[PDB]
């Protein structure tokens, strides 16, 4: 006699594992997370996250983090907005970590839900609408600090280079460095110069993130570049993307995680689309470009495949790309990507696609 | 002043994501959802808070100050979806930015539609 | 120059609405029932059900009431089994009456989400997964006790030509009779004979429903029939729905609410389909047939758009069907239906529609 | 073949089959838990030319799978013979009822 049974663990190796985020806009109540393997695009399990959840991994690989809101009653009733720890080889719930009822609710941007580098905080956005950051302090289960001075800045980009230092985009162009002490409270602070022009030329918030700098994209396919090999933040910036070619056909960026950096080559890889003008700066990609951030110059573009967000693994040189549906997996061993495979209706409605981490 | 009063205009042309007044909506518009653009479909909420912008108006060639608010409470309506972007910004210009849900300091913040709010000339 | 204002009412009149219980499956935690005008094909609202959320508008056409279950945390945390009760023009929720935590979740069959003839309980389908029939007293808000005495039965079918009285369809091919007295609990009650063999004629639960008498149809395509005009249930059957074409054909009713009957002429609606055999019950319609209950013969037969659940208005003398997805409106005031239009896009995962009642005293 | 709604052994199934969702046909996908309780199928072995009893329990307590949704309906019955009825949710007795996929156990012949 055959019996069904439980507790299980995810069939393939962590290495193998990507998230696929998915919002179901069309019924954003019963958003999850689809776990695939990468290398043969099978379905492994999944993290329900109820009304538009956002999902990271522990960088050590053993955890899921989400951040959801509940309600009592979903459409009415008390609201509960948490974060949630489960175990990543079972897929099942362990703890959950109460918020303040603000925390960010919209598309699924990497930096709205990130951890410091040594993975001992979470790091978070609010709205209320107002904004600031919070931290949440794993080991305990808490929510420990509200960064208010971060107060008109949007999103957060860790800071590779240090255990628990990260950066948010301001409203003056600028960047706002948060240097969090052992306890999650902020331990020092600072504040850039002006990096770009809010008004005459936006950028992009998704970073290319290399070890001890950052690059941004503009809306007018320019960039910028953010580095913090020092306490201080140096910035500068604008180089162009575009040739005179590329200008005539008004090339420019569009997507929302539209960016990624290689960071042994130090190639960055952008999502671009012709005729651009104001109004395009979320459309899908015609070609992802590849530029070499050293030289400021092209090396190789290829078909986007009408993707809009992408991710990169560093140590299997990998690229992922996603339509919304769809992901593409590329290798990126070399300047010109090389298309592998295409995983078909891994999600309904993402935005967003992750590696399992597998660099401790 | 039919350009300025959708509830005088034809209905296909009001609920489509190419009305001059809809041009950085994200979401669900109300008119297709039981409500109109300036009434939310029965047992939503308007958010008091939104996202902003200027549009267009092709056919008096001027141009208004709009003011995207959400209807809350419901769950998602599923009708004509839109996802425009004109001088739409990241949230470093939060009321700007259409990539959140206006609906997030409602009583319940469950998204259900959006529209198009007329301000005033620009 | 604008506000944005809510606190609005439906903008067409309760006549002329029909509500699909949208059951989307494919995420099943965000059920909701839609409100369209049928006159038109506009959407006019929706109200949310959570997870596989059932129906049914108050008999005096004011509310509408949901059954539904929530968690605290939705896949897990406390259960809370629900009756809802929403203000049927303003599609608000009003009052919340808790049940104990065995309400069917299950596909939208009418039967198991109904209510009394003089609309004062609401009667409702348990499974634990043991089965009995739950009494909600509308006025207080309450949930009276279980009907135990319908342990081994399934479905509610209300006796229109009584205030408080249902039948139930029972394991050994019978019915049982449910009175309930003025507080909602068991009065009194009665089982019929074996109406059907369950081993050799299973026949569909959805009733044919007349004001005194039902008719059933079985997956053979036979007919029977209990009629509760009297003290107790007489039940009679079979007569075939075939003719020996129709059976060289193996022709065979299928659906989910796959029947209808207008109670002024007597004509029975079924959906049939060519090639029956074991398991193919649940197939969409290749036809709708028409049946005269008294002659006992075929009037009409017309292409089935792949229905699978239907409802009458006796009143506008009208059917609804359904295909999973869209809505198809005809006029029965005559032996042959009419198409008049189709909604499309009514639902994603619909086998239930309902109109708004008009009259009905 | 078994991924397929048409595999002889799923010939009552009403739901996502778990060995599209995670699981195998025998296990649930994990942080989902077993039903306790069952619908029970009869089906054909068109390997053998014998009948055997399939259980049909499903795996509970994680939003709807949504891939391999299968609808067959090989000798199941409406509520009244409860135990061969396959339009109820068989996750109704869990601790959570959220019903996420659904397996086909073989039980022996018969």
């Amino acid at each position: 006699r055959e019996v069904l049974t439980g507790g299980h663990s995810v069939s393939a190796p962590q290495e193998n594992r990507i998230y696929v985020m998915d919002s179901v806009f069309m019924h954003l109540t019963e958003s999850r997370v689809h776990v695939y393997d990468y290398t043969n695009g099978k379905f492994l399990g999944m993290v329900p996250t109820a009304f538009n959840g956002h999902v990271q991994v522990s960088n050590d690989g053993k955890k899921i983090y989400t951040m959801t809101t509940y309600h009592e009653r979903i459409t009415r009733g008390k609201r509960s907005d948490v974060v949630e720890v489960w175990d990543a080889d079972k897929l099942t719930f362990e703890k959950e970590i109460s918020l303040p009822p603000k925390r960010v609710q919209g598309l699924n941007y990497d930096g709205l839900f990130r951890q410091t580098t040594d993975g001992k905080f979470i790091v978070l956005q609010n709205a209320s609408p107002a904004t600031s950051i919070g931290i949440v302090d794993v080991a305990k289960g808490d929510y420990v600090e509200d960064v208010t001075a971060a107060a008109g800045c949007w999103s957060v980009i860790p800071q590779p280079n240090r255990p628990r230092s990260f950066m948010t985009i301001c409203g003056d162009g600028g960047l706002l460095t948060i240097n969090l002490g052992e306890d999650g409270k902020v331990a020092s602070q600072s504040r850039s110069k002006q990096m770009f022009s809010v008004k005459d030329d936006p950028i992009f918030i998704a970073p290319a993130l290399d070890k001890d700098k950052a690059h941004f994209v503009s809306y007018y396919g320019n960039v910028y570049s953010a580095d913090f090999s020092g306490d201080e933040v140096k910035v500068d910036g604008p180089w162009s993307l575009l040739n005179d070619e590329d200008k005539a056909k008004n090339w420019v960026p569009g997507g929302y995680n539209l960016v990624g950096l290689h960071r042994a080559s130090g190639r960055m890889y952008v999502f671009m689309h012709p005729d651009g003008k104001e109004g395009t700066h979320k459309f899908p990609a015609a070609e992802i470009w590849v530029m070499d951030t050293k030289t400021k110059q092209r090396v190789a573009r290829i078909p986007g495949r009408d993707a809009l967000s992408m991710t990169i693994d560093q140590q299997r040189n990998l690229m992922l790309t996603l339509d919304g549906g769809n992901v593409n997996v590329y290798d990126i061993s070399q300047p010109e990507p090389k298309l592998l495979r295409t995983i078909e209706g891994a999600a309904e409605a993402s935005l967003q696609v992750q590696f399992h981490p597998v660099g401790g | 002043h039919i350009s300025l009063n959708p509830d005088l205009a034809n209905e296909d042309e009001v609920n489509s994501c190419d009305y001059w007044r809809h041009c950085a909506v994200d979401g669900f518009l109300c008119s297709c959802c039981g409500g109109t653009t300036t009434t939310c479909p029965p047992g939503s909420t308007p958010s008091p808070i939104s996202w902003i912008g200027t549009c267009h108006n092709p056919h008096d060639g001027k141009d208004y100050l709009i003011s995207y608010h959400d209807c809350c409470g419901k769950t998602a309506c599923g009708r004509c979806q839109c996802n425009t972007q004109t001088r739409e910004r990241p949230g470093y210009e939060f009321f700007l930015h259409n990539d959140v849900n206006w609906c997030m300091a409602n009583e319940n913040s469950t998204f259900h539609c959006t529209t198009s709010v007329l301000v005033g000339l620009a």
